């Protein structure tokens, strides 16, 4: 599998916090 | 200001700032203070060396490494290896950078307060966090769900996470690692005579360990090859060109993972503990631990070392599961990108402990906000 | 407005649009709460899980039922329940939508009265109607006349209707369902070893009730068959891949709703209080109670309950009567089949409680306007 | 000739011939195999060892329980334990004693058969017997009504009984158990980094908790007390004259019985258990349960549980109800004593299982004539 | 035949029949070959001369010892003291006489193999066997129990025992021993001008160690105290009539044992190995291991050398443990003592190597049948 | 004050004022006294000669060396050449100068006392010091870190070093030098009859060495040149005209060095020496002191004797390493040139052995701070 950055991983788990803080 | 990540983990110190991808220090967690005489003035000759200094002079400095099994013994030392981290490595004065720390689990409540009282006492941090070692490995593979194996130079450690929830009663360290592993090939390399006893000489036989030695597939037959062949033996030039050559001390060393009574550990394997950590797992989620095994930790860089894992899970757990391994490169630095990470996520600026909270509650308040 | 029907029984909420023919939200009254230390960044943000979600994380929530005996013990999850029914899964503002619930029979007033208040005053709906699940589930089936036997995840009970006019004297309501058949179904799946004691476990074996179980035509010689040959015996397989097999157990589960003794409830089994019912009736009904025996609910599903119901209500009833089981396919949604033609009833539209009449005379309307 | 009782419980064996006032042969139900190399000829060395051998030679044996939660996981080592009990420790042929055996309620019935066939065909005892610890536990006390919480080395169990007549649907077992105990005080005993993880160093953390332990009165408060000040702190000298030091762990380990959810266990504790044990009888009968819980177990000996368990069911028991717990002295060996009893009962000479009927029925018996 | 016990260590060959009270051939293993011209014919000159002829001619000899750190060096010449050893101090021919060798542990498995075709393909031996010298020290003892330190000329070695079953993983070899203090004697005799360089020279230095030198019970009081008196000077005649006198180096030679830094030997000192070695064996057995330290080899032999280590082992260990140190006389002949009692032990007859068994298996039987 | 330096080393003196670049005075350290009759009046013919004086009256002295391999025999005349040294050589008053003398290492320290005593009771000197003559020669190379390899009139030395450090375990000393030399030479000379005897021949042997001698590169290939050819035949003339030819002795002489056999001497070569010491250093710093052998005092001027030690070394030393030597010009003066750099370093000032300490701790005071 191809690398990705810490900013991709970032994003990850930004858009996952995101997407529970509209879920909460 | 940006945050520091500094993973003082065992055997070697992984620190850089924040946002970075790679630890833009990574050197050995060593001490080491002169052996023999001091005849030659002129000289500073210094009372300490630390990292890749100790390293340069290792032939004449008795080496010592003050974490040990995960746990700090020297205090004194550890605060020169987090002096030289912030001072010379990264040079940048800690009392502007909020720091994340990050330790092994199942440890000892006392050193996360002495590090908690160094990191504001001494190094006056802003602000200052612990995270598991594990949690972080999870972050730095983009997973929200699985088990985390962290296999490092003093513990190894596992940890089942689904959606976040990480399982406490599921947690298990082993307290077997590569320098059990490093101290084991020195008493196999003892069979054929290179007798390594000094520090420096454990300091050699641990590149000997990195650079010749592999996980076997399957060890009976391995074993068995070895004898019947040459084919895998392998030499390596030492400091001082002397060869030498090695055989089936080449898996022996790290088939202990696998087989611990090979060190007299009584506990079960790396592969069954971790069987055993999912089977500590409600049963709906262990289809996901299965699917999702994450490994990290230097001593997971051995060759073949994701292949047997497989194998050996494959045959514990039952036939249908689709047992993975995210063994991925750089795991050796997991998890500091895992710490990167966190310390840069937009949400964690709320987790940090602040001066103001130690001030208010003293190393206490540690054991309340961190995992 | 097209009307709104929403059968919150015990176990799965059925709810959807009247005049539709299926109820398009089926899901089960779930509310899941985290048990474990939530670690990770990215939860604990959302602290409660309902209904399928639930069921996607059980292994890691305390699953909890609000309605129990289809009684609601926990208003503050029910609300949540039609919270998620309302605007996640129909989408819908229920300000414009008239919602006919319903309830079993013989249940405290207070539960009609509390589901009144949420209606009128969380959910402001237009208005609001609380029909008995027996009189809607004549109605799926097209009866004027029979005894309907609704069994149901939390209570079972009968109600005689002839063309027209319930016999409120005779119906009964047992207490015994779907939840004491999954319970005693995890004690007997005791007596071989697989230990299920999580809610997440009671929610497996609500699974193996559902795929293996079936009701015995003869209890003692299907009992002597599996005593005597395997044939008998399925295996069914958990979430981990661990397979289980299943024998005498598979028909001694629901064995129980015949036999409530095996849970050590006193009373007659559904066969008993299905004739004990048609016996409080007068005397000129009784002919075509026996010939419109209707059932309905998720645990008449069982293979062959039918051919036994009907086997032993004939050696109960008198010779000549003509014992005849309407036990449809799509029986489980009679109930809602029932309330969705009852809505969409022309005749109907005068029975509903407005909001008008509930601010004139508060909760105890709908002891006045609904039977 | 005269019965035999052996009370092959979890952790301990108890055994004794029936009409003594206790057990002659109390002993660990543990085998162990020698784990090193067997350098030292002019030994026997032999194979293995059982009971207070294995205590002897803690230090070089892997130690193995073979009955794990009440269950017995390893028929060829629990042979082993009962040829011990027979004919080192009891020193008697059981070919003339007829045997009552002991175990859990709720137990796979593989046991239960596997036990006959052992006694019967390897023991050729002329009769057997298997009853329920908890009603064995009754007669130790002289009772014959109560609710008798039976806590041992592997499992816990309720059992309310009426002058007779216990109800097996009120049964209740939890699966949490000494062990259970021991494994989480060795988790929180890392926490302060006395590292234990051999099976002989988890045989002596089971010494720590049953020397040090105790059960706090109000747990909140005895965690703040122990917080404040060090009057609560114990010291204890390992079998190698190394001093620890213990705390808060000395009653966070038997709280777990009233808090599962420290070790990851999702029930209700065992006073929750209990009055739900009472919740599942007959409104008439809780009165004389109230007034008559018996705590039997080895896990019951904590001081302060019997204060502990009362002030809980006071909390959860209706305010009239006059709350009684009969938690006498010897309490450990109330289910030997009860044994001791009921085989020399002579009403009982009729209950055996004679091996005239083993030959005529086979392992089933077990399960027509035994409660 | 009556087996033959040869103990091959490092500078004396210890030798003689099994059953026997003390080796009855004692001599140097020393090779010697003429160092200056041939002047005088008429004579034989012969090429060689061993042991005690070498010992005799010694200021015309290149004395050379063909094992080095326990480490046979020298094959023609070991070959030469083995064909001595039979022919002519024990005057028997080998090929009626199964020979127990023996030799250190964590030892080149060359060595093993090389003395194994030796002794079958050499001297024809009807059979043959290697034990571990420290597991001899026992049996001279009658221990069954205990840590051995056996500190000979070459090695020096800590193996852990417990009713057998030494464990492998605690065993710890030094290599410093008697040849590292006599060259430190002649180091430090230096300092006053006793110049000793040659291997004769270094034979009499040998001799003055064993005479005059003792280990201090307090190192820098006796230090303190010849610095302040003569009265710990000793007087020695040199082979040509020379005296010397002796003082502080009387007590700083054997010290290093104790302090191997002396001779920059990094390791930690003997009584540091003897706890550390315990420190590696289970807590349980660690209080039998105190209670039974084994000394032997010749440089245990230093008057106050057991108060020493019983004086340092006692501030090591916890201050309950009862440290007993069992240093008897003859514990310098105790390895072959051991070596006499196991050849003559009637379950010993099985673990000879038959040559049989060589002739199927080669030298790599070895390995697998000895421990 | 500018300190002195005096090289009291064998055979010549080397003395002169710190920071010059060279020794201002260099004469032979020899004492001379009239060997005849006094028989001509009118003149001094004073009891004693020294150093030019000595050798301008030559053939009418029994010359005499007061300091024998390293070691000064003969106190009453080395305070005659300290005298000679200070007020006739260098024509300076001590009672102003602190004097850095040297010794070679593993010297007796009675020596070292006795200077001690010399220097501040007779000379009155305000400071002394006694440094060790190899670690003199590193200052004058300019390196830290190597071998030193000083030959001088009476001993030969070897002192490891690295970046400091020196490891004095890794020292070695041959006792074989130029006075070894010259006597070998003198013993040869006899071959062709030249009959040197009386110690004014032997100081004309010492010339004849000086000026002919060299080292053979390959020593067998040498003497077969010198057996078939004249062409390695070389002519000197004596203080008396008479020529005398040499041959195969010319190089046969300095042989003896790298084959002290030649003389009886039993020790390895210098060779094989240096080998040795590399081969008692931990194995990291090996590499750079084969990679810095320095070579120092003046019995290693002959030509080729750097090109002999390579091929020697690289010869012993494994192949891949770099074997270089520092065998620069002077190196006959580095060890005066090394004490001129040390005694003016201004970090050494603090070094000195000051009078007032001398007055308070007598001799014993130089083997506490010096080296
Ligand atoms: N390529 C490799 N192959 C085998 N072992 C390695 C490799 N790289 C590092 N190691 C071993 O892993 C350990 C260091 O792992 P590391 O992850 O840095 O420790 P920690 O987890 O404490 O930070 C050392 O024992 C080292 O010898
Ligand atoms: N095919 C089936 N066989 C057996 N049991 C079933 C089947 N389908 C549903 N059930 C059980 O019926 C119950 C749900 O019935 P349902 O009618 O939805 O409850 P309610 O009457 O409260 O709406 C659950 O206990 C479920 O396990
Ligand atoms: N005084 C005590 N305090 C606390 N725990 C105890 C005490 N005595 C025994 N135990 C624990 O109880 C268990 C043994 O109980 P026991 O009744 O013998 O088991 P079983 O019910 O299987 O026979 C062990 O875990 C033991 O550590
Ligand atoms: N009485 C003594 N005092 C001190 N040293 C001794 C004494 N006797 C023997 N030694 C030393 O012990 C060494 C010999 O020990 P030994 O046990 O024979 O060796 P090995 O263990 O190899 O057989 C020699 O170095 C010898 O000088
Ligand atoms: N060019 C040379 N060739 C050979 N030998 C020499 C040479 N110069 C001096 N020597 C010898 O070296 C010795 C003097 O060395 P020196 O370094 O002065 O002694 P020290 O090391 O005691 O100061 C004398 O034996 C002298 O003969
Ligand atoms: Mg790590
Ligand atoms: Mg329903
Ligand atoms: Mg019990
Ligand atoms: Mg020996
Ligand atoms: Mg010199």
């Amino acid at each position: 599998a191809p690398r990705r950055s810490v900013g991709e991983l970032r994003l990850l788990f930004e858009a996952r916090c995101a997407a529970v803080a509209a879920a909460a | 200001t940006t945050a520091l990540v500094c993973d003082n983990g065992s055997g070697l110190v992984k620190a850089g700032f924040a946002g970075d991808d790679a630890p833009r220090a990574v050197f050995p967690s060593i001490v080491g203070r002169p052996r023999h005489q001091g005849v030659m003035v002129g000289m500073g000759q210094k009372d300490s060396y630390v990292g890749d200094e100790a390293q340069s002079k290792r032939g004449i400095l008795t080496l010592k490494y003050p974490i040990e099994h995960g746990i700090i013994t020297n205090w004194d030392d550890m605060e020169k290896i987090w002096h030289h981290t912030f001072y010379n490595e990264l040079r940048v004065a800690p009392e502007e950078h909020p720091t994340l720390l990050t330790e092994a689990p199942l440890n000892p409540k006392a050193n996360r307060e002495k590090m908690t009282q160094i990191m504001f006492e001494t190094f006056n941090v802003p602000a200052m966090y612990v995270a598991i070692q594990a949690v972080l490995s999870l972050y730095a593979s983009g997973r929200t769900t699985g088990i985390v194996l962290d296999s490092g130079d003093g513990v190894t450690h596992n940890v089942p996470i689904y959606e976040g929830y990480a399982l406490p009663h599921a947690i298990m360290r082993l307290d077997l690692a590569g320098r059990d592993l490093t101290d084991y090939l020195m008493k196999i390399l003892t069979e054929r005579g290179y007798s390594f006893v000094t520090t420096a000489e454990r300091e050699i036989v641990r590149d000997i360990k990195e650079k010749l030695c592999y996980v076997a597939l399957d060890f009976e037959n391995e074993m068995a090859t070895a004898a019947s062949s040459s084919s895998l033996e392998k030499s390596y030039e030492l400091p001082d060109g002397q060869v030498i050559t090695i055989g089936n001390e080449r898996f022996r060393c790290p088939e202990t993972l696998f087989q611990p009574s090979f060190i007299g550990m009584e506990s079960a394997g790396i592969h069954e503990t971790t069987y055993n950590s999912i089977m500590k797992c409600d049963i709906d989620i262990r289809k996901d631990l299965y699917a999702n095994n994450v490994m990290s930790g230097g001593t997971t860089m051995y060759p073949g070392i994701a292949d047997r894992m497989q194998k050996e899970i494959t045959a514990l757990a039952p036939s249908t599961m689709k047992i993975k391994i995210i063994a991925p490169p750089e795991r050796k630095y997991s998890v500091w990108i895992g710490g990167s990470i966190l310390a840069s996520l937009s949400t964690f600026q709320q987790m940090w402990i602040t001066k103001q909270e130690y001030d208010e509650a003293g190393p206490s308040i540690v054991h309340r906000k961190c995992f």
